């Protein structure tokens, strides 16, 4: 009863993951233009209301490559308040 | 005789189902009469960072309706 | 008001200390049988919340059956001081009361109240199970009859 | 090349083993003193440990001398029988049946054979009030605790048997040198023939409890393996030897009663 | 909340300068069950939930052991310990007053970026996993079974010799 | 290595972990999979001294993948300055950094 | 992850000063030997978990089973060191000079 | 809300563990042929109100050889513990749900041994020194028992989340698979929560209230609520992973009433064992458990990583 | 967060529990009660004396075994492996010789209580 | 024989542990070298698609599944279900 039940749990599991697999395209679209929406809402903050410093460039990267560089919490909302700072620092980890 | 017993046991018999029913009604008020929605993964935690931005900052709602 | 609610808390406090007493291991004679035959199930102590704790730290009253000799009787006290102090004590026997025999013997106490302090004397060479239960029900009142925080409100 | 900081050295030795017998151990004297519960009130047994296993204990038996030898001196032959009850103060009668004989013998008496067989009746009620005493009382130390309780209301049972032919439950200066002072009451051999049909079933439910285990048959075996003729060297002559194998008992040897 | 890792990580310090001062091995022991407590923390604080918990199951019963042999081989008549002395307790108050300097120092120099109290708690996980499954510790802890039992070979043979290794030693 | 025993075998007795970019247990990256392969794709059969100087691209990027160290300066500048900027103001933060925005 | 590890190496090597410093007994240096391991444990995991180098994972073990083996073989010594002396002080073991 | 919930976990076990203090003196007293608590209350009902009360007015010994640090903090650190293990034990939803909420349990069962072993150190005494010795050899022979008894049946579940098993029992007990190590972990629930028939660490007959011994009313009655807390959990446990009682998710009050129902049989099935067995001498309960279950739980440990592959029965990682 | 919450809270129930018993029995410390007990003696040695512990040896196979144990749990997951066949073998190989090494040690008496 | 099947018999009577961790252990390699199901382990195992399965792009080649899941083609499990 324990062969041919854990077996059923696995069959649904791929039921379960298969529907997982259905919608990758629809959030990895969404964080795509998410994320691309953070820091460019970013650099507006950071090329004329703020930054009228000496030597400076305001889309700066810091890499020789022109590749995508996967942006990170530090500098994705490393700008926006501390609650949405600890938020994926510190969101999953403690408990939903 | 031995039913003398009893009342140690009905009494703490009504003190062990608490912890478990009130931990039910305590999530579902909380939840919005759904349960608690644990995320083991990364993956279920962004559904809920997800649901958390498709309302009001509480994720317990909306869905079809709108579009 | 405030001496009704000290009577009552004192009244109240005594409950606890009264029912729940936890006497002391103790043994040295023919007397401590009759213990046993208290703990036996025709007068049971553990009905009257009393229990054996064989150390003075957890313990509230200790019983002294049995001559109390002269090289027992630092034992007694070392272990009398070892206490907290709302420490009770019971003398079951004529031999621990007076030393009834070997009153008149060079190794025998003249009495547990040589010694330590008493609340209760309980009579009887060995005192029937049935006499210490009637002194630990009369310890059980003695101190019903203490106001300890009456007398802090009258000072 | 010696220098003032190495004239001390002298050199090592050949095998490269060195001398250093100390004897600094000091064995953790530790005391069962008259208060725990395994010490029966009355104990002191000082230790030499090495951790738990046991090198050495010492006794100090004496912490409940009154002095009753030297009393008796000062009492007469029937003011002195209850002082035997005290001795063993578990098996009463079984002293005052003793202290009965030794002044008989030199008094050139024998009591009258109704007192003999009711001496003997109680003398071995006796051995049922003690080895109760000795197998429940050998189980509290060990851990078992239920057959203590489950005699009690069976050696009460026996008080009574005192009770109702003495006055006292225990200490009942009953069997004196004249015999014995009080016959029985009607209502006596008629209670403990209800009381012995059914004791041998109150074994059974203890006997069955214990004499099957592992934990009781891998906590006594093997313990106290004392040979046979180092008891005798040793003086048990009660049990302690007959439990070894050395057929002896004063009853089928040297019967007195 | 932006200063939890930097709390946890200078407790944990802590817990390791004590244990350095080298008190007797009970207060040592104690300064090494919280400082590996502490450690299941920021482990846990930048993921994984298991490596955490090992140490936090290793060295309780790995300090259990050592409770038991200081009792019999390391431990004076008196233990002397922390509050025992003062040659001790000046060097655990400044080293404590040292470390509030020390890193209180090199944020003025803030050009290597040893500590930035400023730009502190904004740099800790580095762009995780956000949408993901199949992710955690012990996904890798189990790879001593698939495509790194090497691993896992020269680690079971140094138990299976530690168990000959060490009662040669005591024999 | 010194008697490499595992080349003379062939086999990966450990080999094949050295690096992040190397057979993660079931698909996962190692965060810094494009630059260690940029890097290490450019150092081979050049080995070595060589691997130091011309391959200097690829190591100052991800000697800056892997520590984000100048990507910490200026994002700390930035701080620096609206820290000053405000305090003494000019500067009003929008509402999408201040909490209040339209999430999506 | 660089406030942690400065102020992890920093504990790697108080316990660095404190196992070459010592104070009357072998059996707390030893004891400092192992909160040596666990920082390297730490400053181990955590850049085997923010590279999310899961591949590495397999080492913060590899690495503390030979912290209690290490261990196992110090604790047994002293068994060794007491059944010659009981006492278990470093000063009493300088008759190897010779 | 949520204080409202720590409210009604909390208050339900200190009140369940006090009664638990009188029926394990009711029922090994009619074992014993003899009533319990009759007088105080009704039944006995309101005796361990006496009890608690009373403790805590007498004088806390602050013994004159001794730790005052570590004397205090080791009733602080059992109490905590074993009070704190309640937290992601589930009643079907729990108060904190954890991936790896019984290494939660293990690591944190282990620490309420420090509770025993700096009391006993801390306070200078023979007969508590022993006892705080007597837990060491003790977690030395079952906590290698602990975790393998409790592997290979969370082997043949997935992940470590007690949660799970609520799922994997959604149609058996798992006490018919594994009866074998369900024995064993009765009895790695026995030396665990050291109240047994094998007690050997507040002996009473030996080591006089060992680790326990200088600790007057105060502090000590921390332990009796942490000794007696900790009987229920652990099984608690067994009404979880070996007893799997009703889940049907729309009746969620049925999975709490049934387990109620075996949790107290097995919460008043060690009440059975402690007025029915004597210990064992403390050097065979370590040649009991290294003997006899060690080899027994390796067996069974890879009887259980083939008996999936063997067949299929490969739990899933949800 | 939520689990501070819970264990703050303990703490505290811990902690608020312990100076209400402190501050509220009404003590009267003075020489006799304080000091240690053996029974209604005074102690003969100073109570902090080396042990001389017996099970030496198994404490260090226990020292040993809670790596392996901990070696062993990540088995839940490893069975999550594509693989599963050396997963079957090398978890019987990791068993075995744990036996092997402790029936070497059962034979030379290592868990034996040396007496 | 004797000399070894009746030595079985007191390490059966006597020593009724050993006896069976030693056959678990000698029965627990030998089963799945013997058994109809051990196959599925690493399959069963095998098709859960915990990452996305990335596609190819069509150029006039590989006559396998086409652009549309539910279409004969490929790794189409039935044995997974009716095991
Ligand atoms: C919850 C804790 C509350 C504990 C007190 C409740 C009363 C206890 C009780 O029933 O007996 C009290 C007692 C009666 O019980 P008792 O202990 O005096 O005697 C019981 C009688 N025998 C022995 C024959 C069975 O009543 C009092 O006089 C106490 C008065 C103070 C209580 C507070 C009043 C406000
Ligand atoms: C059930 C679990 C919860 C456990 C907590 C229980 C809560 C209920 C406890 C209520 C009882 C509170 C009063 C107990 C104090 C008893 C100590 C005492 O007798 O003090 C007498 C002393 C009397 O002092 P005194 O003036 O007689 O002199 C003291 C010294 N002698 C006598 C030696 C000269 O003080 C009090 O009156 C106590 C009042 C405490 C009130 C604080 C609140
Ligand atoms: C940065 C802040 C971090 C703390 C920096 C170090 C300063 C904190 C005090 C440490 C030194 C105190 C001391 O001397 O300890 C010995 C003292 C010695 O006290 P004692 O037990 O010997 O008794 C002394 C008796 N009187 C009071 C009469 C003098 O005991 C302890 O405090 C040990 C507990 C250490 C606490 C740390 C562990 C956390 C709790 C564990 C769970
Ligand atoms: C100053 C740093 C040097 C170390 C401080 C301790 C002094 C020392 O050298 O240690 C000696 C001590 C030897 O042991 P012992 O024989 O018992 O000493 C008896 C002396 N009468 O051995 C020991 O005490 C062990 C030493 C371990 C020290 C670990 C903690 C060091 C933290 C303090 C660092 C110094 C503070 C710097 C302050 C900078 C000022 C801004
Ligand atoms: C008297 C002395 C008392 C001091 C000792 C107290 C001991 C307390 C008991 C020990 C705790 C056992 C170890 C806990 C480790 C965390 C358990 C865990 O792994 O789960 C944590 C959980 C995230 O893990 P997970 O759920 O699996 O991830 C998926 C998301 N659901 O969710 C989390 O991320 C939360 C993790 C942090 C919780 C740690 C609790 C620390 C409590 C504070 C201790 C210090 C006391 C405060 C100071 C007071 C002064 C004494
Ligand atoms: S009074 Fe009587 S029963 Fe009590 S100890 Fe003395 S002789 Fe024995």
């Amino acid at each position: 009863r324990m062969m041919r039940w854990n077996q059923e749990r696995r069959r649904l599991l791929i039921e379960d993951l298969e529907a997982r697999i259905a919608l990758m395209p629809l959030f990895q679209a969404e964080k795509d233009r998410r994320t691309l929406q953070i820091l460019r809402e970013n650099l507006e903050e950071e090329a004329i209301i703020m930054k009228d410093v000496p030597n400076w460039k305001v889309g700066e990267s810091v890499f020789h490559t022109t590749r995508w560089v996967p942006p990170l919490i530090g500098e994705m909302y490393g700008l926006r308040t501390k609650e949405e700072m600890s938020n994926a620092n510190f969101g999953f980890t403690w408990y939903t | 005789m031995w039913f003398e017993i009893l009342p140690g046991l009905a009494i703490m018999g009504v003190c062990l189902v608490i912890p478990g029913v009130s931990t039910a009604y305590i999530h579902k008020f909380t939840n919005g009469g759904k349960e608690k929605r644990v995320a083991r993964v990364q993956y279920q935690w962004y559904l809920m960072e997800r649901d958390r931005r498709i309302s009001g900052v509480n994720r317990y709602y909306v869905s079809k309706g709108l579009e | 008001r405030a001496e009704y609610v000290v009577t009552k808390l004192d009244d109240l406090i005594n409950w606890a200390r009264r029912s729940s007493l936890w006497p002391m291991t103790f043994g040295l004679a023919c007397c401590a049988v009759e213990m046993m035959h208290m703990a036996a199930p025709r007068y049971d102590m553990d009905r009257f919340g009393v229990v054996f704790r064989a150390s003075p730290r957890q313990a509230d009253v200790m019983i002294v059956a049995g001559t109390l000799t002269n090289k027992m009787a630092p034992a007694l006290r070392k272990v009398y001081d070892q206490m907290p102090e709302p420490r009770y004590v019971v003398s079951m026997g004529s031999c621990a009361n007076g030393g009834g025999y070997y009153h008149y013997s060079y190794s025998v106490v003249r009495g547990c109240d040589r010694i330590v302090p008493v609340d209760i004397y309980v009579p009887g060479c060995p005192p029937t199970a049935e006499a210490l239960l009637y002194g630990i029900l009369q310890l059980q009142r003695k101190i019903k009859r203490e106001q300890k925080l009456k007398i802090w409100y009258r000072r | 090349y010696p220098s003032k900081e190495t004239a001390h050295w002298k050199p090592p030795p050949w095998n490269d083993v060195d001398i250093l017998k100390e004897k600094a151990v000091t064995n953790m004297t530790l005391n069962f003193g008259p208060q725990h519960p395994a010490a029966h009130g009355v104990l002191r047994l000082v230790l030499e440990l090495s951790g738990e296993m046991v090198r050495k204990c010492d006794p100090h038996i004496g912490l409940l001398h009154r002095g009753t030898e030297k009393l008796i001196e000062y009492k007469t032959y029937l003011q002195a029988l209850p002082y035997f009850d005290r001795l063993d103060y578990v098996s009463m009668m079984c002293n005052e049946q003793a202290y009965s004989i030794a002044v008989e013998k030199l008094l050139n008496i024998q009591p009258p054979p109704r007192a003999q067989w009711i001496r003997v009746l109680f003398g071995e009620i006796t051995r049922i009030l003690n080895h109760i005493m000795a197998v429940t009382t050998h189980a509290l130390d060990i851990g078992a605790m239920t057959p203590f309780f489950w005699m009690f209301e069976e050696r009460e049972k026996m008080f009574e048997f005192y009770e109702r032919v003495s006055g006292a439950r225990m200490h009942a200066a009953y069997i004196r040198p004249g015999g014995v002072h009080q016959d029985l009451p009607l209502g006596l051999l008629d209670d403990i023939y209800e009381f012995s049909k059914n004791f041998s079933l109150r074994i059974d439910e203890v006997e069955e409890m214990l004499t099957n285990n592992r934990i009781w048959r891998n906590r006594t075996v093997d313990i106290g393996v004392v040979t046979a003729e180092d008891a005798l060297n040793y003086g048990f002559s009660g049990v302690m030897l007959r439990g070894s194998g050395i057929q002896w008992d004063l009853r089928k040897t040297q019967p007195y009663d | 909340m932006n200063n939890y890792i930097f709390v946890l990580s200078s407790l944990f310090l802590v817990g390791c300068l004590g244990l350095a001062l080298k008190p007797s091995p009970i207060y040592g022991g104690l300064g090494l069950i919280v400082s590996g407590f502490v450690g299941c923390l920021m482990v846990l604080g930048f993921g994984g939930s298991f490596l955490g918990l090992m140490v936090f199951l290793i060295y309780l019963g790995g300090m259990l052991v050592v409770f038991g042999y200081t009792t019999a081989m390391a431990t004076e008549e008196y233990p002397e310990t922390w509050g025992s002395n003062w040659l001790i307790l000046g060097f655990l108050v400044l080293g404590v007053i040292m470390e509030v300097f020390l890193i209180c120092v090199l944020n003025y120099y803030d050009e290597v970026g040893v500590i930035n109290l400023d730009g502190l708690g904004d740099w800790l996980m580095y762009e995780v996993d956000d949408v993901g499954v199949m992710l955690e510790g012990g996904i890798g802890v189990a790879a001593m079974y698939s495509c790194a039992t090497w691993m896992m070979v020269v680690a079971g043979w140094s138990l299976f010799a530690g168990i000959f290794i060490i009662i040669e030693i005591t024999r | 290595p010194f008697l490499d025993i595992q080349k003379k075998l062939g086999i990966s007795l450990d080999r094949h972990f050295m690096f992040l970019s190397a057979e993660q247990p079931y698909k996962n990256a190692a965060r810094c999979h494009a630059f260690e392969k940029e890097w290490i794709e450019c150092a081979h059969g050049i080995g070595g001294t060589r691997a130091k100087k011309e391959c200097k691209i690829e190591f100052d990027d991800f000697e800056e993948c892997l520590l984000r160290y100048k990507t910490m300066r200026r994002m700390h500048d930035i701080k620096k300055q609206r820290e000053k900027l405000m305090k003494e103001g000019k500067y009003t933060p929008p509402p999408h950094h201040s909490g209040r925005e339209e999430p999506r | 992850m660089p406030s942690t590890f400065f102020n992890l190496t920093m504990a790697f090597s108080l316990s660095l000063l404190g196992t070459l410093m010592f104070r009357s007994h072998l059996m707390s240096t030893l004891l400092c030997l192992e909160g040596m391991v666990l920082s390297l444990f730490i400053m181990t995991s955590v850049t085997s978990l923010n590279s999310n180098s899961m591949s590495s994972m397999p080492i913060p073990i590899t690495i503390l089973v030979f912290a209690a083996c290490e261990a196992a073989v110090g604790l047994a010594l002293l068994v060794k060191v007491s059944n010659t002396y009981g006492t278990d002080y470093v000063q009493n073991l300088n008759l190897l000079q010779c | 809300m949520f204080f409202i919930n720590i409210l009604t976990l909390l208050v339900p076990i200190l009140i369940a563990m006090a009664f638990l203090t009188l029926v394990e003196r009711k029922i090994l007293g009619y074992m014993q042929l003899r009533k319990g608590p009759n007088i105080v209350g009704p039944y006995g009902i309101l005796q361990p109100f006496a009890d608690a009360m009373k403790l805590f007015m007498k004088e806390p010994m602050r013994p004159l050889t001794t730790s005052m640090s570590l004397f205090i903090i080791a009733p602080t650190l059992s109490l905590t513990l074993a009070l704190s293990l309640w937290v992601p034990l589930p009643m079907p939803h729990p108060l904190i749900n954890l991936n790896l909420g019984i290494l939660f349990i293990l690591a944190t069962s282990s620490l309420s041994v420090y509770s025993i072993l700096w009391s006993g150190w801390a306070s200078n005494s023979k007969y508590s020194l022993f006892g705080a010795l007597r837990a060491v050899a003790q977690t030395i022979s079952y906590e290698v028992t602990m975790a393998i008894i409790l592997l290979s049946v969370l082997l043949m579940n997935g992940s470590y989340s007690l949660q799970t098993l609520i799922t994997t029992q959604e149609h058996m007990w798992l006490l018919l698979p594994a009866w074998p190590m369900a024995m064993m972990w009765f009895i790695s629930t026995l030396a665990e929560t050291n109240r047994a028939p094998f007690d050997l660490t507040e002996g009473e007959s030996e080591l006089v209230s060992g680790f326990n011994v200088e600790y007057a009313a105060g502090p000590f009655a921390l332990f009796f609520m942490a000794e007696y807390t900790n009987i229920i959990l652990m099984n608690a446990l067994t009404t979880i992973i070996f007893l799997g009682p009703l889940y049907y998710i729309n009746l969620p009050e049925l999975y709490s009433t049934n387990f109620m129902m075996e949790a107290l049989l097995l919460s008043s099935t060690f009440l059975w064992i402690r007025a029915s067995y004597p210990r064992f001498r403390y050097d065979q309960l370590m040649h009991l458990l290294w003997k006899n279950f060690l080899p027994l739980t390796l067996a069974l440990c890879m009887w259980h990583i083939s008996l999936p592959i063997f067949t299929a029965g490969v739990p899933p990682y949800m | 967060m939520n689990l501070y919450t819970v264990i703050f809270i303990n703490i505290l129930l811990s902690l608020t529990l312990i100076l209400v018993a402190f501050w509220l029995p009404q003590m009267n410390l003075y020489s006799e009660k304080a000091n240690p007990y053996e029974c209604g003696f005074d102690p003969t040695s100073s109570a902090r004396l080396p042990f001389s512990m017996k099970f030496f040896l198994v404490a260090i196979t226990f020292l040993l075994f809670d790596l392996e144990i901990a070696l062993l749990l990540p088995l839940p997951w490893a069975i999550q492996t594509i693989k599963t066949s050396t997963m079957m073998i090398m978890a019987f190989i990791l068993v075995t010789i744990l036996s092997l090494g402790l029936a070497y040690e059962w034979t030379q008496k290592g868990l034996e209580w040396t007496e | 024989a004797g000399r070894i099947s009746a030595f079985l018999k007191n390490a059966w009577a006597k020593e009724p542990v050993l006896v069976v961790s030693f056959s678990v252990w000698g029965l627990a390699i030998i089963m799945p070298m013997i058994s109809p199901y051990t196959k599925y382990a690493s399959m069963i195992n095998k098709a859960t698609p915990y990452n996305y399965p990335v596609p190819v792009r069509d150029d006039g080649n590989m006559p396998d599944v086409p652009s549309h899941p539910q279409d004969p083609l490929g790794p189409s499990l039935d044995w997974l279900k009716n095991l």
